[PDB]
């Protein structure tokens, strides 16, 4: 019955501030050593902080410098992450463990830190319309793009979840500009076309935006 | 840091994996897997999973791998004043070469009349991985306005999908007529070319 539930992540100007939180349940902080990992997009694991247990000494990544501080309240049964001077390349998942005597064996289900001068946006929605040249021999592929969104995430669906054969959803991808955009594509029988209706449902949490999208020919 | 090392296996292989140590000697180590859109996991070796110490190279292996075990590995290093995760071992299914479907999407005029211009080329369904898309602008070879991403291992048949998106201005669309990606893969014994000319 051990959790660990993580908060506070979310979009900040570089040089800004953010507190991540990292909630135990089912033991207690003081006991155990408590480690930040966070995981860039595509890019693998790097240890970010640890507090260890019964006194609560400290230990940091040469990349965060004294920028980043670690810290637990007991009584709360919680660890913190203090994270001052953010810089774009502290975009990442953040995760929080504990660790038992050994290894890290429970985990956080992450929390999403955005850093970045850009501002929240909502996505626009375009259709991938299915063609004469979308098909070959009996499939055709069709799909939305999901343009100009920040930050991440956007999760998207087909048909209010009742598609999901074919369905691939791509990574989003960081333009130049900023801003985020992703594809999501389904191909289907191209007998269908006439009469199944397919509709990409668009869902972008931190700018509260829902967005059908019915894709026709 | 860095993005994970790629691993190509089957069932009943056995894998060994090499944590790439530094000033280690009075170093101790902890393995973890990972797979995508999860948390890592602690990996407890000893009946699968084993482990050892060569040098000052530590090292997991997988004696038979099962479909599970398909996943991306880290080695995490801890000794005095030093915290480290290594680099990662991504082990991918290794299938038959399979050939990618290509189609080419034009930019709707939904979103040209909100004045912008996105051409979609996407291919479904390879493998391997490794794929490469070329865009061409009236037969002129483009770099660098073009972005490109690619789906994790197919749970279906081990396939992986790409799409690549040509962004360009409304105008500068416009003043163009032909449209192309052009396909390059393993699968392909010459390169597939998907095309249109704009406003057909
Ligand atoms: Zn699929």
């Amino acid at each position: 019955e051990v959790q660990l539930v993580e908060s506070g992540g979310g979009l900040v100007q570089p040089g800004g501030s953010l507190r991540l939180s990292c909630a135990a349940s089912g033991f207690n902080v003081y006991y155990y050593y408590i480690h930040w990992v966070r995981q860039a997009p595509g890019k693998g694991l790097e240890w970010v902080a640890s507090i260890s247990p019964y006194y609560g000494y400290t230990s940091y990544a040469d990349s965060v410098k004294g920028r980043f501080t670690i810290s637990a309240d007991t009584s709360k049964n919680t660890a913190y992450l203090q994270m001052n001077s953010l810089r774009a390349e502290d975009t990442a998942v953040y995760y929080c463990a504990r660790w038992s005597y050994s290894g890290m064996d429970y985990w956080g289900q992450g929390t999403l830190v955005t850093v970045s001068s850009a501002s929240t946006k909502g996505p626009s929605v375009f259709p991938l319309a299915p063609s004469s040249k979308s098909t070959s021999g009996g499939t055709a592929a069709l799909g939305c793009l999901v343009k100009d969104y920040f930050p991440e995430p956007v999760t998207v669906s087909w048909n209010s979840g009742a598609l999901t054969s074919g369905v691939h959803t791509f990574p989003a991808v960081l333009q130049s500009s900023g801003l985020y955009s992703l594809s999501s594509v389904v191909t289907v029988p191209s007998s269908s076309l006439g009469t199944q209706t397919y509709i990409c449902n668009v869902n972008h949490k931190p700018s509260n935006t829902k967005v059908d999208k019915k894709v026709e020919p | 840091t860095q993005s994970p090392s790629s691993l190509s296996a089957s069932v009943g292989d056995r894998v060994t994996i090499t944590c790439r140590a530094s000033q280690s000697v009075s170093s101790a180590v902890a393995w973890y897997q990972q797979k995508p859109g999860k948390a890592p996991k602690l990996l407890i070796y000893s009946s699968r999973f084993s482990g050892s110490r060569s040098g000052t190279d530590f090292t997991l292996t997988i004696s038979s791998l099962q479909p599970e075990d398909f996943a991306t590995y880290y080695c995490q290093q801890y000794s005095y004043s030093l915290v480290t995760f290594g680099q990662g071992t991504k082990v991918e299914i290794k299938r038959t070469v399979a050939a990618p479907s290509v189609f080419i999407f034009p930019p709707s005029d939904s979103q040209l009349k909100s004045g912008t211009a996105s051409v979609v080329c996407l291919l479904n369904n390879f493998y391997p991985r490794e794929a490469k898309v070329q865009w061409k602008v009236d037969n002129a070879l483009q770099s660098g306005n073009s972005q490109e991403s690619v789906t994790e291992q197919d749970s279906k048949d081990s396939t992986y999908s790409l799409s690549s998106t040509l962004t360009l201005s409304k105008a500068d669309y416009e003043k163009h007529k032909v449209y192309a990606c052009e396909v390059t893969h393993q699968g392909l014994s010459s390169p597939v070319t998907k095309s249109f000319n704009r406003g057909e």
